[PDB]
RNA sequence: AGUGAUCUAGAAAGAGAUCCACCUACUCAUGU
């Protein structure tokens, strides 16, 4: 019904957004890293 | 930046008939409820004869003292026609037996005992008699469109009916889902009722696209469904513009295999005559396809509508109370809306609805119903304590707003003085109630008389009560500002709505100098209404109308004694920025920006488009805010 | 070896941690069997880890082929 | 109806705070 695709798009949108969120945290995260010892 | 550019430049160089309503075959019924029970519910279906019989039935079951029925409509135009058939019902003379009540514009007598008016007429009323003692039955109905006034009714009453047992109340709607109102009003009963029926159809995936997929919509129902017209939702002109072009264009190339396809609008900026063509016959050999925002959810009706798209969203104030901010948001509709859109197909035959959503979505993602959650609160804080209730926080509302809010509208009120810091009622507050106005409105045009200027200002906050006055169409813009400007006050916009209103009244113009200045002839006669009511209540009330020989100071400075709390700095290495809160916004694209003596605005509305602007502003010296609101420019709270 | 090369004579106690387990003498590694084994490069795991938090300040590796 | 006027030019050793212009940039009111 509705549900499969009710949950497989909260389930496609909250996997973009923790891969948005994953992006932001390995090259941005050393980046924060040399930020904070400049700070 | 201007200064600079200067600089350069010098540097280089019958009665059966009506019987024939489905509610008349339940009349019995209807006794038996409004005999046996203080308030009840009845839930129809709109055509079903509500607004017209019920009322009716009310006045014979229900006869002499000295007394009245009200009923309450959200919208104008349903309390005047449905007052004037009804009149022609009963066969009785309008304005006499049966009557209105319109703010700025009454049609009842000592006469009236069917009395049909707007919830916002109800509610003043009730400023002035909060028993409201003159009706023994009062019928608030379209309750299903939640407006701010049916709301504060509905609160009201509840506790009105246990001060007074003889009062009966009738709250009437459209929408069968009573459940909600029954708890509410102490589990009242209910009773519920021309629509033919609907075929709904869903998409199976939701939609991220809604605009081009009710485009192909419609052109799929013009090519595969038999005759029949198309109604269109969408959110808002430029959208609805967009999509009649584009429509009208594939639909001239379907034409080379399909029939003929006659796209209109519908919006609320819209002149009379295009409002008018959405009526037309629906061409020869061919379909017609209205494309309206949710005007034509409720508020009127087009008649030969079949199929109904429905992208389910619509364009909603929203008011956040921990930024203290409106905005304008599109947004989905509720389920009760989505219902009525619907119901839309249906009217003159079958029909079919064309919803841009899931089935789980309708059901389960949609909220039931749609105001109170969605308010800045100061005009309802003045009304509930000028209706004597002192604890705000613990009113009985089927919804309790947002304590915040609450909290940021009597401090609101305070900076206005309407309220003293305990919470009560000043001479000004008193006074504010007594108008038909929001908080900041009332305030002016009180303390105007006191500037010196109270014909100008009651002339400005009657311009200020009705839409904007200036049609500028998007083909003839440089014709539609050539006449703006012809009326225009160089930093004050204010004073153009004062300028364009008295050559409106000048002694040499009506109706077609209005077209040929550009100008909303609908919008400048209910200002005019509007200001005679409005100085009707000031020799009411004694506010003595003053004006001066020509000062312009005066003017701002009224203005500023209501809108103190709405100005905004210039910026000096930025945009512009705003005494409260501290956003930063820009002056609207409607007006220049005199930048020399502009230092500071006062502005009328704060507008919400993919950036903050400020719209209609005018000038003020900052010295004349911290003398006419010291409390409020207090570095100190800063 | 990077546990080795981040921090040398805290990997070489958990190398010598336990003083029954020796080195052959053509081997380099002590000869452990495969639980032990895997105590061993959990400990290295770790080290490895630890130091690297403790120089960098990231919290975790937000992804496996990163880690 | 016009021609004609043509320096330089590299080997050894030693030295020497450099301090400055080649990419453009801004328009929604859902209602009453």
């Amino acid at each position: 019904k509705t549900a499969v695709e009710s949950i497989d798009e909260t389930l496609q949108r909250l996997v973009r957004e923790k891969e948005m969120e994953q992006n932001e945290k390995g090259i941005k995260e050393q980046a924060d890293d040399k930020m904070d010892l400049l700070e | 930046p201007e200064r600079w550019e200067i600089r350069q430049l010098i540097a280089s160089g019958i009665s059966a008939q009506r019987q024939t309503l489905p509610v008349y075959a339940m009349r019995s019924e209807l006794i038996q409820a409004v005999r046996d029970n203080q308030f009840l519910v009845i839930v129809g279906e709109t055509g079903s004869g509500k607004t017209t019989q019920i009322t009716q039935y009310l006045d014979e079951e229900g006869f002499s003292n000295y007394g009245m029925i009200g009923c309450t409509q959200p919208r104008r135009v349903a309390a005047v026609s449905v007052a004037k058939r009804v009149a022609e019902e009963v066969g009785c003379k309008v304005g006499h037996d049966v009557g209105y009540t319109i703010r700025f514009e009454d049609v009842t007598g000592p006469d009236t005992r069917i009395k049909y008016m707007t919830d916002g007429m109800l509610q003043r009323e009730a400023l002035l008699d909060p028993e409201m003692s003159k009706y023994s039955v009062i019928m608030l109905d379209e309750a299903h469109e939640r407006t701010v006034a049916t709301d504060v009714l509905f609160a009201l009453l509840k506790k009105a009916a246990i001060k007074r047992p003889e009062l009966k109340v009738i709250v009437t709607s459209a929408t069968l889902n009573s459940a909600k109102f029954s708890e509410y009003f102490l589990n009242c009963p209910i009773i519920n009722i021309k629509t033919f029926p609907v075929e709904v159809l869903y998409s199976q995936t939701p939609q991220m696209d809604y605009i081009e997929a009710a485009l192909d919509c419609v052109i799929d129902i013009h090519i595969n469904e038999g005759p029949g017209d198309i109604l269109v939702f969408l959110t808002g002109q430029e959208e609805i513009d967009s999509c009649c072009e584009i429509l009208y264009d594939r639909v001239k190339t379907l034409g080379d295999s399909i029939g003929e396809l006659l796209i209109l609008p519908v919006y609320s900026a819209l002149p009379s005559e295009i409002q008018s063509k959405i009526f037309e016959p629906t061409p020869k050999g061919s379909r017609k396809v209205v494309f309206a925002t949710n005007i034509a959810e409720t508020s009127i009706t087009i008649d030969g509508i079949y199929y109904v798209v429905d992208p389910g969203f619509a364009k909603i104030n929203i008011y956040n109370a921990r930024a203290g901010i409106e905005q304008l948001i599109v947004s989905p509709i509720s389920q009760a809306q989505a219902n009525q859109r619907k119901g839309r197909a249906g009217r003159t035959g079958p029909g079919k609805c064309y919803r841009l959503y899931t089935e789980s979505a309708f059901y389960n993602e949609m909220l039931e119903n749609t105001e109170i959650q969605r308010q800045n609160l100061s005009h309802t804080i003045l009304m509930l304590k000028a209706m004597g209730i002192n604890d705000l926080l613990k009113f009985d509302f089927m919804d309790p707003p947002p304590k915040n809010l609450m909290l940021n509208a009597l401090t609101e009120l305070y900076h206005l003085q309407s309220l003293d810091d305990e919470g009560k009622l000043t001479n000004l507050g008193k006074e504010m109630s007594l108008f038909p106005m929001d908080p900041t409105l009332s305030r002016s045009l009180l303390s105007s008389v006191d500037n010196q200027c109270s014909d100008e200002i009651v002339t400005i906050i009657s311009m200020l009560s009705v839409q904007n006055v200036f049609y500028r169409p998007k083909d003839r813009q440089l014709e539609a500002d050539s006449k703006k400007a012809k009326f225009h006050h160089p930093y004050g916009d204010h004073l153009t709505l004062l300028n364009v209103y008295t050559r409106w009244q000048q002694a040499n113009y009506s109706e077609q100098y209005c077209k040929t200045n550009f100008l909303h002839f609908r919008h400048l006669k209910r200002a005019r209404d509007v200001k005679s009511q409005i100085s009707m209540i000031f020799k009411k009330i004694g506010l003595k109308l003053i004006s001066c020989h020509s000062d312009p100071d005066l003017i701002r400075k009224t203005f500023v004694s209501g809108f103190f709390m709405n100005a905004a700095k210039r910026d000096s290495q930025v945009g512009y920025k705003t005494i409260n809160g501290g956003t930063e916004v820009g002056i609207h694209p409607s007006s220049s920006l005199y930048g020399k003596e502009y230092e500071y605005v006062m502005y009328h509305s704060i507008v919400l488009t993919s950036r903050e602007y400020m719209s209609q502003v005018t000038s003020i010296e900052p010295q004349w805010l911290l003398e006419v609101a010291p409390h409020f420019y207090k570095a100190g709270d800063a | 070896l990077r546990a080795l090369k981040t921090n040398e004579e805290s990997a070489k106690m958990i190398l010598l941690s336990d003083p029954t387990i020796t080195i052959k003498s053509y081997h380099l590694w002590p000869s452990f069997t495969d639980e032990q084994w895997i105590t061993i490069e959990s400990q290295m795991r770790d080290l490895i880890l630890t130091e690297y938090g403790r120089k960098y300040n990231v919290n975790i590796s937000a992804l496996t082929q990163t880690e």
